[PDB]
């Protein structure tokens, strides 16, 4: 395979590279929200979104060399994931707030419009505050992405994505040691990151049973792409 | 049949 | 509260500890004479269950760090990683038996005689490849109750000034646990590479154990508004304690 | 609750 050539320099360029572009919500925003308008922003904000990461996967050094049948696997698997660690991303220098899009920033007070929201907020809040007390660097947040797409869906199946998860990790020590960090330091950081991961899939548990709770109760029609990418989850 | 299918191939 | 004792051992002294706290394996009613329907191989479960859930608790005491919590905050880490360490340690017991879960030494079921309850058949699908993945790894003992530790105090910790300080306590015992699992395998021959990668794959598998947890949560759910299972008066307050 | 009295309980 080629992404195991690559080195802890080229393969951090590589998904920088790959990177997605931050896409805008429908202007006009009325600024007090209802239940359907709200979600109606989100739902066509992440069915767009979903276009950008399916093209973003296939950068991805190793995805592009697994079978068309494991690559769709792993993203229905990870997408609700890959949204949130974005957003996450997005609204750490926003303390307080979800950064949806730059003319989207809600508050925890605009998610008790929807209800079963709070909670869902609260966790991404919590989640981007670890990032920031954490001082997460877009180096490594390309690589915790990668590590989202290739891990969350390998047990529902295998060596040679195994192979390219060790090669990430390879490319976390590698910054942290660039950074001045002592042995301890590094793997010490390097399991912090990861349990982050944990928590991540725990909110898009509890996300994905939301997304779920609307279909049957219709009041935003959700795109067949993510109806596909929702069904996927049951 | 499903659209994920095309987007990763398109 | 002051002086935590976790804080103050060295690395082998917190594998003592851990292998010194693990609770037991406990039996279950099976009768291997009578096969009966899934609403009573449930029941079973349900019952081992409960009583390892009692296990599990006084487990969680002896666990460095965790008495230095306030109470509020014991309750708040067991009530989010109960299923979690019951899962790991029952994939930890299903490891030297491929195919098949132990979910008691007289309780090993096949995938196929898992199936007769409706949903558990994808769940009992990553518990296997969850086991499998340990089978692969060969992993040690001491590296699972330190996998084990790390599910209990990470799970909750995330769902004012002086919970700061709890919090930051929660990644002190957090981080010591992560040098214990780099001295293991340092001592295992592994390299500074075959140390960190094999760390990042341990840590990995607590996802989709958290992933079958939130799953599992989710059929536990669904057998109480049945009303078919008999759920006890714990496991009740658990499973609230999610929805 | 049970898990509030059994982890006082000693
Ligand atoms: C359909 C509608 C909304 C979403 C998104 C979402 C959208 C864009 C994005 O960048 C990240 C998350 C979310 C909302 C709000 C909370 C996170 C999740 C899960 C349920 C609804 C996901 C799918
Ligand atoms: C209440 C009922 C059943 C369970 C147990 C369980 C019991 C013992 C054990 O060692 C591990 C898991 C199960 C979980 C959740 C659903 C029922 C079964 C089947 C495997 C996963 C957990 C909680």
């Amino acid at each position: 395979s080629l992404a195991l050539s690559l080195t802890a320099d080229q393969m951090v360029s590589a998904l920088l590279d790959a990177e997605p572009p931050i896409l805008y919500s429908e202007y006009d925003p009325t600024r007090p929200f209802s239940e359907a308008s709200m979600m109606g922003l989100l739902t066509n904000l992440a069915d767009r979104e979903l276009v950008h990461m399916i093209n973003w996967a296939k950068r991805v050094p190793g995805f592009v060399d697994l079978t068309l049948h494991d690559q769709v696997h792993l993203l229905e698997c990870a997408w609700l994931e890959i949204l949130m660690i974005g957003l996450v991303w997005r609204s750490m220098e926003h303390p307080g707030k979800l950064l949806f899009a730059p003319n989207l920033l809600l508050d925890r007070n605009q998610g008790k419009c929807v209800e079963g929201m709070v909670e869902i907020f609260d966790m991404l809040l919590a989640t981007s505050s670890r990032f920031r007390m954490m001082n997460l660097q877009g180096e490594e947040f390309v690589c915790l992405k990668s590590i989202i797409l290739l891990n969350s869906g390998v047990y529902t199946f295998k060596d040679h994505i195994h192979r390219v998860l060790d090669k990430i990790t390879d490319t976390l020590i590698h910054l942290m040691a660039k950074a001045g960090l002592t042995l301890q330091q590094q793997h010490q950081r390097l399991a912090q990151l990861l349990l982050i991961l944990s928590h991540i899939r725990h909110m898009s548990n509890k996300g994905m049973e939301h997304l779920y709770s609307m279909k049957c109760k219709n009041v935003v029609p959700l795109s067949d792409l993510l109806l596909e990418m929702l069904d996927a989850h049951r | 049949h499903k659209i994920l299918h095309r987007l990763l191939q398109d």
